[PDB]
């Protein structure tokens, strides 16, 4: 989707852009 | 009116780069591969990282695994699809010594199983340093007596990757190559450093052979 | 259907993933839960329980209870060393196989204070003072009581207390130390010395024994789960 | 100074004896919401919840240790054993009181530890130990400072440093325990609740608890001091419950 | 300021571990595999579980199935993709005796069909004990006379797994290996127990050969 | 305090069960398969259904299709992936007589095309009886004169399934087997009936050979 | 399209799964339901009905 | 399950993509962040620092 | 998702549990 | 998504973290 | 889902039922 | 879905129709 984290760990998130 | 978005540290470093590749064949009990994890065996990513003294980032890991058929004498070689296992062994953990080793039980070690023909495997890794930031350079020794190992290698205790064919060998040997790709994410950088000018020589130190500062021209007024 | 695009990592089996899967036994009615004593929620609770330290781990004592017995007696001199071992809770034989050491060998990094307890097991008529010292690294192990007392230390009087609880502080350049041996994360040394002497009346055995216990303090933590190097296999167990 | 009375029996300890309570849980009767048997339970109370004293053992200079299996050790003790024989199911806690007195001129240290589900290993790797080797009822079974040979077909591997369970003996402190240091104490008191995966169980086929006394520091004394130092164990069932009343079992 | 998240019982046990693997070839009517389910045939997961006396958890099951081509004399072996069936038979249910057995109808038994080249099959299992918790240790007997079987094996009545090739055999034999992975989830543990020191010897009991408490050093002061 | 969820009619019947399997080879014009749909050719599902007199349910259909290479004399057999067609012909509709029959146009007949290597095909079917419920037993005849067919077979007019290889035959024959799985859903049952004791003998009737009521023991007091 | 990642268990056929599937007969008009005596909702109802016990199960 | 249709680009590995991936170390407790001098947020900050120009770049 | 019917026919729905 | 149970059985849920 | 058009053209829609 | 951008870059969007 637009932006939803699918995982419970911050390292799983996409890049900071 | 011109943005500097593409010169951010994130955009500069958040691109997947090959750091190593290893090979292993299914024709022996020693048919596995190992690699001590480090970012200093490839010129490009090493130079990009060494623009800074300290770094702090998460890591995205992607593997590209390909296989090639080796010469054989059996008629009608018909091999099923191949499944691979990649296991991470943190320092101090037991290491495999053969393909059929008990260590591949991976009860606590993180491991990934992947079958050929699918999308490349991918996993994320957090910032796992014992310090508050990763170190690209270390002007010091490992021993308090200032003897022995000197340099950045003293701080490299990141563990080892092990790779093997899960499938039992068939009527013809198969040689596989696994390419490891690192992509830093959520990067923080400190203490900018001059870009590396002399070509790299060794993995574990900054040794170099002296080279001129720039390319040359005929005279001071040549255009 | 809805347009989708598969990303890398599709179809992979990562042993540490966390996903939902279909149940093979729909609507199974589980047995009701029953209160059982001794619920454990964190391995640090096990690591915080005192266990006897085999300080006397000589080759002739590891196959008996003599490994746990620290000899002590009345001397004719001063400032003799009782024992000494490196503070390597996950790599040194002295602390490797205690409860704390066994919990540590499932992990890669550790941080926190270590609680050391010594219980004097001589006769009630015996008296004596001991110097228990912790020396941070950078120099060698202390070689005499004078060197030992320059660092962190406490004076233990067996005549006043049969048990002394020494809490070794966390002094490190990094927030964590490696479980495996690595000189970059050396933790120092623990030594014990005679402060005055063991003194006993007549008809009392001068040779006594000291038991040492180890446990993690309240600030202890571990990181980076791994497989322990203490269990191995060659074939399946039948 | 402090006296503990159960039924018509009383024991005395120092006012600061520091009784160890299991895993922090006091023994209690089975609640209705966690019971599965439907028949009305038998609760003999005073007749069974009392201190029973087993046979004393001698702490020698070369003693390796002793152990008792808890429900079996009281199988011949008054009405507790009778109820055990006449009932199919049973559950109970215990108050274990270990007594060992010596003069101020003696030295030695004992570990008194209560081990739940102390499954023991056999000297022969292909076999399991027999009942006589695993338990002696009132009589105590002895640990050995040496290793039992593989020739023995159905004996318990009684090497002390592994404690018959293939573990480190110094790590036994994880179980509820107390230290008897002759310099300071002469008794240990451990109160243990009922610990099992089921609310009730058969008292003859399953030994829920095992009491181990292991000398970590050997007994010693000078010539002239009394050489005979006994260890006496007194156990009291707590909140004993029974179900399934039928004819008496032979065992 | 330091969290103990990774030392939780969940994080400690919620990692997939191989518990067994079996093989079967498509060249006979007896070309199926069976395994009586138990967690005591592998050292690592067994030791991790045996840190406690009683456990209560759900289970995630994952299978890694690979195949290898066996020697053949036919020219031009060209085999289609292979489909496998894994059937769970609870105790008392009829068991297959051959590949083409009627029991593979699996009308009530849970079964999974999986084709090679895809993601590994995976299913979840609830807490299925007749007691209120799983038992790692059992100091007792199965018979009221205290004769016969002694130990933890008295409580093992979890059933059997059966595995076979669905496809009919072609022009060359295929040997397949199925690796079974257990991952406890929603774990509850009770009565911590000393970690296993002596090496395991047998599946059904705690038998051991005496070993020293630790490794040795020269003297009491050696650093 | 104990729930009876798993003894519901839904949970009892909502499990996929093989009802039949058919084979067909790509080496002839008659290389197709047919099956008259019925739930009485397999013992397990038939017995589960026959615990009741009348049933009303929807049906989930799943097919497991596997292929095997047949012997050939051509060198270097290299066959592409195989595609299968399964067509349902309601009673009265034209039936195929060969692989290349015009009836496979399936302009109105429901059909499914599936390629090997993918997930098994699956479709749902509603309650399609002309009556108000399915009948497991029928104590009557088809003719008003009470002659001819007697029993449950009078009510079986559910149609026929047809299966074929879509691909044209290559350099080597391929034999395929299709396994049909029925899973009743949204089940309603009426008039419970004693479980079948004697073994089944025929598909279209309840014929049996007399068997004892139970297994035997020595005496009335034997325990 | 929307980015997705396939997990283990994809393409598997588990006999006790519970998923939706396309209907092969869209808009089929089922026969109306009719009240039939003896509706059964749980097998325990069958198990609660008394049956004669063959206690004398000798071979003869 | 929910009906979906895979589009072009599925299973591809583009080195400049930006997606989420599972963590291999769940609930890992990272070392606390510490203030370090000389934080850099953009390479233009490096490019804006004066450096000595080798204008006399003759071969000698 | 939790529970959403993806098809217009009741026969397409999952089991009644 | 962030957290939605897709199955009717508790055993199907992901780990407790 | 229940009913959402994924395409901008009416011809892409499913049947009228 | 109907219309949701899945990417942070405008060039990733579908055509203007
Ligand atoms: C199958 C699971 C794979 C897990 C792999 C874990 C990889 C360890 C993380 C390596 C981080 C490297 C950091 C580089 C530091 C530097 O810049 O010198
Ligand atoms: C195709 C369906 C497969 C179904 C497989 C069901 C597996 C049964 C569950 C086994 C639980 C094992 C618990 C271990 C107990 C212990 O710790 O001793
Ligand atoms: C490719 C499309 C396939 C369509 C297949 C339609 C199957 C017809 C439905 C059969 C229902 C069988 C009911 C059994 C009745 C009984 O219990 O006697």
């Amino acid at each position: 989707y637009t932006n939803i984290n699918y995982y419970k760990d911050a390292a799983s998130n996409s890049a900071n852009r | 009116y011109h943005s500097r978005s593409e010169s951010s540290i994130e955009n500069f470093l958040c691109r997947a780069a090959c750091v190593y590749y290893a090979t292993y064949t299914n024709n022996s009990e020693k048919g596995y591969a190992e690699w001590v994890i480090n970012t200093r065996q490839v010129a490009q990513l090493r130079r990009k990282l060494e623009l800074f003294t300290y770094l702090r980032f998460d890591l995205e890991l992607t593997f590209v695994i390909t296989s090639a058929q080796q010469p054989s004498t059996a008629t009608s070689v018909d091999a099923p699809v191949q499944t691979h296992q990649i296991m991470y062994v943190p320092p101090g953990g037991p290491v495999p010594t053969k393909v059929t080793d008990y260590a591949w039980q991976t009860s606590t070690n993180p491991s990934v199983f992947w079958t050929e023909g699918n999308a490349p495997p991918r996993m994320s890794i957090p910032f796992i340093s014992i310090g508050n930031a990763y170190s690209c350079f270390y002007d010091g020794w490992t021993q308090f007596s200032r003897n022995g190992v000197y340099g950045i290698n003293t701080l490299n205790n990141m563990g080892t990757l092990y790779m093997r064919h899960v499938n039992e060998a068939g009527q013809g040997p198969i040689k596989s190559t696994v390419r490891i790709y690192f992509k830093p994410k959520h990067v923080k950088a400190w203490v900018p450093r001059p870009p590396r000018l002399c070509q790299y020589e060794k993995q574990k130190n900054v040794n170099f052979t002296p080279t001129g500062v720039t390319t040359t021209r005929v005279g001071i007024t040549t255009t | 259907g809805l347009p989708v695009m598969t990303t890398p990592g599709s179809t992979q089996f990562l042993t540490s993933d966390d996903f939902q899967s279909p149940s093979a036994m729909p609507q199974f009615d589980v047995t009701p839960e029953m209160q059982i004593p001794g619920r454990v929620n964190n391995l640090m609770e096990i690591a915080e329980v005192d266990s006897v330290v085999p300080v006397n781990n000589t080759e002739a004592n590891v196959n008996s209870l003599k490994a746990y017995q620290i000899p002590v007696q009345s001397n004719s001199d001063n400032g003799k060393q009782v024992f000494g071992f490196p503070l390597q809770p996950g790599a040194n034989g002295v602390l490797n196989r205690t409860l704390l050491g066994e919990i540590l060998n499932y992990y890669t990094h550790w941080s926190g204070s270590i609680k050391l307890t010594f219980m004097f097991c001589g006769s009630a008529m015996a008296t004596g003072k001991f110097l228990l010292a912790y020396s941070p690294p950078g120099a060698g192990v202390p070689k005499n009581r004078k060197d030992a007392m320059l660092g962190t230390h406490v004076i233990w009087d067996v005549g006043l207390q049969s048990s002394c609880v020494l809490c070794v502080p966390w002094i490190s350049q990094t927030h964590y130390r490696y479980v495996v041996e690595d000189e970059y994360t050396a933790a120092g040394y623990i030594t014990c010395w005679y402060q005055t002497n063991i003194v006993v009346p007549a008809d009392v055995q001068s040779s006594c024994d000291i038991l040492c216990f180890v446990s993690a303090c309240n600030d202890f933590s571990v990181r980076m789960l791994k497989d322990t190097p203490f269990i191995r296999q060659d074939t399946f167990y039948q | 100074v402090r006296s503990i009375t159960l039924g018509n029996s009383t024991i005395t300890t120092q006012e600061c004896a520091n009784v160890v309570v299991g895993y922090g849980v006091w023994p209690e009767y089975l609640k209705d919401n966690e019971a599965t048997a439907e028949d009305q339970p038998t609760q003999p109370d005073v007749a069974t919840c009392r201190f029973y004293t087993l046979e004393s053992v001698q702490w020698m200079k070369n003693s390796a240790g002793w152990w008792w299996k808890l429900p079996d050790a009281l199988s011949q003790m008054g009405l507790f054993g009778q109820n055990m024989q006449y009932h199919y199911l049973g559950r109970t806690g215990y108050t274990i009181h270990v007594q060992c007195n010596a003069s101020k001129f003696h030295q030695g240290c004992l570990l008194v530890v209560c081990v739940p589900e102390a499954e023991m290993g056999c000297s022969n790797l292909n076999n399991t130990p027999e009942f006589a080797e695993l338990s002696g009822g009132d009589t105590a079974r002895m640990f050995t400072d040496t290793q039992i040979g593989e020739t023995n077909s159905k004996k318990v591997q009684t090497a002390v440093w592994n404690a018959g369970m293939g573990v480190g003996v110094g790590n036994l402190t994880i179980y509820p325990h107390q230290w008897i240091n002759l310099r300071t104490n002469n008794s240990a008191t451990i109160v243990m609740p009922y610990i099992n995966s089921v609310p009730m169980d058969n008292m003859f086929r399953h030994n829920n608890l095992t009491l181990m006394i292991i000398p970590f520091v050997p007994l010693n004394y000078s010539e002239g001091s009394s050489p005979y130092v006994p260890i006496t164990v007194t156990i009291a069932p707590m909140c004993a419950e029974y179900n399934g009343l039928r004819l008496a079992s032979s065992q």
